[PDB]
C-alpha cells in the first residue's frame, strides 16, 4: 500500500500523512503480518509541521521548529515494534520503520535528524562518494551503525554461530584499513608489516566481493543469509590462516611473507572473489555449501604448503 | 511567447496573482491544447517580498526572517503546477529565476525554493566580473533529471559521456590553475598543460556564446568534442572505448 | 580562545562566512604546496638513494686506481700531501626555485688554477693522470650528492613548516571561526524568538482592545 | 671562488682528492683538510670538524664513515645546509649504507 | 552612443574590468606566497592594475586638475594604459621559451620614463589646459610606447 | 594607602600584571608557531608566567594553609617570584650577545631548587608559623637565589 503526498498538497495531509501510514501499518499488524513501512522523508514532514505551528502563531522553538518536535517523533517511532496482538487467536506481528532523513543542506545539526538519530537504534549510513566510484550499496560504513546486535545474538547462537565472531572481525578489519591509512600515505606500503598488508589487502577483498553486491545481475539479486555467512566466513579464515602463516614463521632465517602468500596461491584468491556468483536460483543450499567448504579446504592447505 | 509584466511600482497584491496568472495560462495550453509550455517565473525573490506584505496586510506575525511561515507551501503551490501529465501530449516546465539576498543561498528564499526544485543552475559573479557571458558556473551547478533528459533518441548517443568528461576535465582544469598559482608554470607536467589548454578555451569557447548566438544540442555537443580532442584517448577515462572509437576522431 | 568574540550580527555572519572561505582556501593551497614539496622530497630522496649508490661504485673505481699509482709510483702521497698551495676546483652557490619556496644548491665551478704535476715517483704519469681523472669525475658527482641532501635539508623544513602551518589552521583557525559562526546563528535566533514573542502578545492586546470596544 | 671542499678520511683517501685538484691554504697557512692516522686522537678529529663547520669558506665537507662514527655526535648536533657533509667508504673499510645522516633525516628511505 | 562617438571605449571597458578582476585573484594567492612564483604576464598584470588603481581609478576631487575629469580624458587615459598593458604582454610571451627572454625587470628598467609618464596623465589639468593639446599629448605617450616597445624587441 | 604601608606593592603589581599580559600576547601566537622562533627572554617571560599562575593565582581554599591569605604573605612571595623574574632576565641580557648566552635551559637545571622552594612558597600555614617565620624563610628564598645568581653568571 502507497500514500502519495507532493509538496503542493494541502499541510494537514503531509502532516498527517505519516500517521496514516502508521495506522494502516498498525491495521495488518493486528491482523498478525509482518510490516514493513518507509517513510520517503521524515524532514518533508517536519517541514509541514512547523507550517501549521507557524500558521496557527505558536512560539518557535530550536531552530524554528515546534517545541514539541522531539515529542512528536518520539512518539511516531515508539508505535513500531513486535507485539501480541489482541484477540483470542495467540497471534503476533510488527512493524518495523525504515525512514528517511534529507535536512537542508545535508548537516546533522538539523533538529530533526538530531532527534531521529536519537531515537532509531540503527542508522544505515548512505554515501554519495561511494556512487561516484559507482561502489553500491553506497554504504559508509564508519558512519552507520545497529543497536539490536545484542537483541538477535540470541538467534545467530541458535542457528548459525559462527556469525558473532566473524561480523566482530569483519569491522576491525575494516576499521583497521581506515586507521592504517595515513600509515600507507605516508610509507606506500614500504616500510609497512606484513601483518598490516594483509589487513590492507583483505579489507580491500572484503570491500570489492562481499560488502559490494551488484542488483542488477541475476545471480546477485537477494544473497541468502546462509551465503552470506559463507562468504565472509571464508575471507576470515583466509585472514586468521594469512596472520599465522606470517606471524608464527616471523622469527628469522625463513620467513612467509604477503609476496610469497599472494604469488603462491593466487588461484585461492582468485577462488574466494568468485564466491558471490553461486547463483541461489541454480546451486541449492547443499551445493553452495559444498563448494564454500572445499573453497575452505584448498585454502587451509595452500597456506600448509608453506609449512 | 505570452508576456505578463508585473512593474516595481504595480500594486503589490497584483504581483501575486502574476505567476498564477503565468501559470493559469501554461496550464489551459499545456493540458487542454495538447502542447508543451514553458514557464519562467522572473525574480520570484520579488514575489516573496510581495507575500510578506500581504502577510503584514493580515496582521500575521512574522515567521522565520520575516517571512510568513507559510512561505513553503506557497512556493510548492506555483511551482508544482508543472510536469506531465497521463495520457495527454502536453507539458509544463519551470526555470523559476531568483536573486540570493546578499549573495547568500543559506537565505529562506533560495533554501525554500531549493528545497523543493530538482537541482539548480546557478550564475556565478567571478565569471562575470572577468567578462564572460553567460557568466554559469558548471561545478555548482546540477540538473538531477539530465540522466533522463538525454541519450539515444532524445539528444545524441553520446551526450551522456561528452557531459561526465567535460565537467572532469574543468574540475580538475580548475585544481591545476590553482596548483599553477603555487609552483609555477616550469613545476608543471605535459598532462598539467592540458588541463589549463582545456581550462581557458573550455571558458572561451564553450561558456562564452554572446547573446544572440544560438547553440543547439548537437553543436553544443560538437564543441564539447574540440574541446575534448586536445587530450589522448588515454586520459578521457569517463568516456567508454566505444564512444571514443565512434566520435573522438575527425 | 574559543570564539573570535564577535558581537552576534548578520554583519558577522558574513563576516566569518567570508573568512571561513578565506580559511579553507588557505588550507588547500597550503596542502596542495605542500603535496609539490613531498613529491619532489620524495623525488630528491629518490635521487639521494639512486645517487648513494652510484656514489658507492665510483669511489671503489678511485680507490682501486689510486692502488694502481701506487703500485708503479711507491709513496707519492707524502709529496702530494706535502706539496698544496692552490685548489683547481672550487663550487658556487646557485639558486634553484622549487616553488615560492627557493632552495641552495651547489654547482661545480672549473675555477681552473693549474694542480701539481709530478712525474717524481717511478715518472707513472699515466696512472696519475687516470687517477686525477678518477677522483675529479667522484667530485663532481659529490658535488651534487651534497646538493641533493643540502636540497633535501631546505626540503625537511619547507615540509614541516609547511604543514605545522596547514595543520593550525585544520585544527586550531577554521574550529574557532566555524564554532564563532555556530555561536552567531544561535544568538541570531534567539533575538528573532523574543521578537515575534513581543509581537504576538501586541496582537493579542489589540485584538483585548477591540472586544473592549465593542 | 666561493665554496671550498674540505676533506677529513686517510691516507689515500686525501691524496687521492687532493690529485682530484680539489684542496688548498688559506692566507693562514691552514688546509682545508686532515689526514686522519692511527695515531689521530677524537679531539684532533673533533677539533677540525668544528673548525670546518665555522669556517665559512668551507661548506661540503668529505669524511669517511669510521670518522663519521667515531665523531657522530657532532654530525647530528649540527643541522644546516652550507655544511652538507657526505660519507665516503676508505679504501678497505667496507660501503657505507647504514647510519646515514639523511636516512636518519628522514626515515622513510629504504 | 560609446560606438557612434569614440568606438574605443566598449572594449577599454571590457579589459579594464577583467584586468581587475584578475588582480583580485592574484592577491589572494599573492597574501599566501608572497610572490614566490609568478608568470610574467601574472607580474604586469599585478603591476597595471596597481596603475590603474593609484593613477586611473585613485583622484582628489578637490584639486583643480581633478575636480571634474571631462570624459574624452578619462577614456584617453585608459586608451594608454590598456595599450601598454597588450604591448607589456605581448612582448614577455612573444619572447617567452627563447633565447632573449623579456621580463617585467627588463621592461621596466627599459622604459621607466614611459610609467612615470603615464602616471602624470592625472596632471595634465583640463580647461586651464586645453582640449586639443590634452589628446595630442596622449597620442605622444602613444607614439613614445610604441617606439619603446619597438627598440625592446 | 599602598605607599603609606608598604611602597613596594605598587610595582610588583605592575611588574606582575606586565608578565601576565605578555604571556598571552605570546599564547596567541606560541599555539601557532610551536616555540620555535621564541627569544630567549620570551621563554623566561613565559616560565615565570606559569609560576605566577600556578602558584600564585590560585590557592586551595579548603586546606590550613590556603583558607586565608595575610595580605603580607601575598605582598611578600611576589616580591620573590618577580625578583626572580628580574634576575632571570637580566642573566641572559647581559650574556645573549657574550661567548656563552644563560638560556633558559641553563637556568633551569642551574636553579632547580630555586623554582621548586618558589612553588613551595603557599604551604607556609600562617597559623600554625606566624609572620616571624614566613618573613625569615621568604627572605632565605631570596638570599638562595642571588647566591645562585652569582654563581650562575
Amino acid at each position: 500500500a502507497l500514500v502519495a503526498n507532493t509538496s503542493n498538497m494541502p499541510v494537514a495531509a503531509r502532516e498527517a500523512s505519516i500517521y496514516t501510514g502508521i495506522t494502516l501499518s498498525e491495521y495488518f499488524r493486528d491482523m498478525g503480518y509482518h510490516v514493513s513501512m518507509m517513510a520517503d522523508s521524515t524532514s518533508r514532514w517536519a517541514e509541514a509541521l512547523r507550517e501549521i505551528s507557524g500558521r496557527l502563531a505558536e512560539m518557535p522553538a530550536d531552530s524554528g521548529y515546534p517545541a514539541y518536535l522531539g515529542a512528536r517523533l518520539a512518539s511516531f517511532y515508539e508505535r513500531a515494534g513486535r507485539v501480541k496482538c489482541l484477540g483470542n487467536p495467540e497471534r503476533e506481528g510488527s512493524v518495523s520503520i525504515v525512514g528517511a532523513v534529507s535536512p537542508p543542506g545535508g548537516d546533522f545539526s538539523d533538529p530533526v535528524t538530531s532527534a531521529t538519530l536519537g531515537i532509531v537504534q540503527v542508522f544505515w549510513g548512505l554515501d554519495k562518494k561511494l556512487a561516484q566510484r559507482k561502489h553500491f550499496p553506497s554504504v559508509n560504513w564508519l558512519i552507520s551503525y545497529s543497536k539490536y546486535m545484542r537483541a538477535l545474538d540470541e538467534y545467530y547462537d541458535k542457528h548459525f554461530t559462527e556469525f558473532v565472531p566473524l561480523r566482530t572481525k569483519a569491522k576491525e578489519i575494516l576499521q583497521e584499513e581506515e586507521d592504517l591509512a595515513e600509515i600507507v600515505q605516508l610509507v606506500g606500503k614500504a616500510s609497512l608489516a606484513e601483518t598490516d598488508k594483509i589487513t590492507l589487502e583483505v579489507a580491500k577483498l572484503i570491500k570489492d566481493d562481499f560488502l559490494q553486491q551488484n542488483g542488477y545481475t541475476p545471480y546477485d539479486r537477494f544473497c541468502p543469509f546462509y551465503k552470506t555467512v559463507g562468504m565472509l566466513s571464508n575471507m576470515i579464515s583466509f585472514y586468521d590462516m594469512a596472520r599465522r602463516a606470517v606471524e608464527t614463521t616471523a622469527q628469522s632465517d625463513n620467513k612467509i611473507t604477503w609476496s610469497i602468500i599472494r604469488e603462491h596461491m593466487g588461484e585461492i584468491l582468485y577462488k574466494l572473489s568468485s564466491m558471490k556468483f553461486k547463483d541461489p536460483v541454480k546451486d541449492g543450499e547443499a551445493k553452495i555449501k559444498a563448494d564454500y567448504a572445499q573453497l575452505l579446504e584448498d585454502m587451509q592447505n595452500a597456506f600448509r604448503s608453506l609449512e | 511567447v505570452c508576456l505578463f509584466l508585473n512593474l516595481a511600482n504595480d500594486p503589490t497584491i497584483e504581483r501575486i496573482i502574476t505567476p498564477r496568472l503565468a501559470l493559469t495560462t501554461a496550464e489551459f495550453l499545456a493540458y487542454q491544447c495538447e502542447k508543451h509550455v514553458l514557464v519562467i517565473l522572473t525574480d520570484m525573490s520579488s514575489y516573496a517580498e510581495a507575500l510578506r506584505e500581504v502577510s503584514a496586510a493580515r496582521e500575521e506575525v512574522p515567521g522565520r526572517r520575516g517571512f510568513p511561515g507559510y512561505m513553503y507551501t506557497d512556493l510548492a503551490t506555483i511551482y508544482e503546477r508543472a510536469g506531465r501529465v497521463e495520457g495527454r501530449n502536453g507539458s509544463i516546465t519551470q526555470i523559476p529565476i531568483l536573486t540570493m539576498p546578499n549573495d547568500d543561498i543559506t537565505h529562506p528564499i533560495p533554501d525554500l525554493t531549493g528545497y523543493i526544485t530538482e537541482g539548480q543552475i546557478y550564475v556565478d559573479r567571478q565569471l562575470h566580473n572577468r567578462q564572460i557571458y553567460p557568466p554559469i558556473n558548471v561545478l555548482p551547478s546540477l540538473s538531477r533529471l539530465m540522466k533522463s533528459a538525454i541519450g539515444e533518441g532524445m539528444t545524441r548517443k553520446d551526450h551522456a559521456d561528452v557531459s561526465n568528461q567535460l565537467y572532469a576535465c574543468y574540475a580538475i582544469g580548475k585544481d591545476v590553475q590553482a596548483m599553477k598559482a603555487v609552483v609555477g608554470e616550469e613545476a608543471l607536467t605535459s598532462d598539467d598543460l592540458l588541463y589549463l589548454e582545456f581550462l581557458q578555451k573550455f571558458e572561451k569557447n564553450f561558456i562564452t556564446q554572446g547573446p544572440y548566438e544560438n547553440r543547439t544540442v548537437y553543436e553544443t555537443l560538437d564543441i564539447g568534442w574540440q574541446l575534448l580532442r586536445i587530450f589522448p584517448k588515454e586520459m578521457l577515462k569517463r568516456i567508454p572505448q566505444s564512444t571514443l572509437s565512434e566520435f573522438y576522431p575527425r | 580562545k574559543d570564539r573570535i568574540e564577535i558581537f552576534p550580527s548578520r554583519m558577522a555572519q558574513t563576516i566569518m562566512k567570508a573568512r571561513l572561505k578565506g580559511a579553507q582556501t588557505g588550507r588547500n593551497l597550503l596542502k596542495k604546496k605542500s603535496d609539490a614539496l613531498t613529491l619532489r622530497f620524495r623525488q630528491i630522496l629518490k635521487k639521494i638513494i639512486e645517487t648513494k649508490m652510484l656514489m658507492g661504485e665510483v669511489m671503489r673505481e678511485a680507490a682501486f686506481s689510486l692502488a694502481e699509482a701506487k703500485f708503479t709510483a711507491g709513496d707519492f702521497s707524502t709529496t702530494v700531501i706535502q706539496n698544496v698551495n692552490k685548489a683547481q676546483v672550487k663550487i658556487r652557490a646557485k639558486k634553484d626555485n622549487v616553488a615560492g619556496v627557493t632552495l641552495p644548491v651547489f654547482e661545480h665551478y672549473h675555477e681552473g688554477t693549474d694542480s701539481y704535476e709530478l712525474t717524481g715517483l717511478a715518472r707513472g704519469g699515466e696512472q696519475l693522470a687516470k687517477l686525477k681523472r678518477n677522483y675529479a669525475k667522484a667530485v663532481e658527482l659529490l658535488v651534487e650528492l651534497a646538493s641533493l641532501q643540502t636540497s633535501f635539508v631546505t626540503l625537511d623544513e619547507a615540509i614541516k613548516i609547511t604543514n605545522r602551518r596547514v595543520n593550525a589552521i585544520e585544527h586550531v583557525i577554521i574550529p574557532r571561526i566555524e564554532r564563532t559562526l555556530a555561536y552567531i546563528i544561535t544568538e541570531l535566533d534567539e533575538r528573532e524568538r523574543e521578537e515575534f514573542y513581543r509581537l504576538k502578545k501586541i496582537q493579542e492586546k489589540k485584538k483585548i482592545i477591540k472586544e473592549k470596544s465593542e | 671562488r666561493g665554496k671550498l671542499i674540505a676533506v677529513i678520511g686517510d691516507e689515500d683517501t686525501v691524496t687521492g682528492f687532493l690529485l682530484g685538484g680539489i684542496g688548498e691554504l688559506n692566507k693562514n697557512r691552514h688546509p682545508n683538510f686532515l689526514v686522519v692516522e692511527k695515531d689521530t686522537t677524537i679531539n684532533e678529529i673533533e677539533d677540525t670538524f668544528r673548525q670546518f663547520l665555522n669556517r665559512d669558506d668551507i661548506g661540503i665537507i668529505l669524511i669517511n664513515q669510521y670518522i663519521a662514527e667515531m665523531v657522530r655526535h657532532a654530525l647530528d648536533a649540527h643541522q644546516r645546509s652550507i655544511p652538507a657533509v657526505l660519507e665516503i667508504p676508505s679504501k678497505e673499510h667496507p660501503y657505507d649504507a647504514a647510519k646515514d645522516s639523511i636516512l636518519r633525516r628522514a626515515k622513510g628511505m629504504f
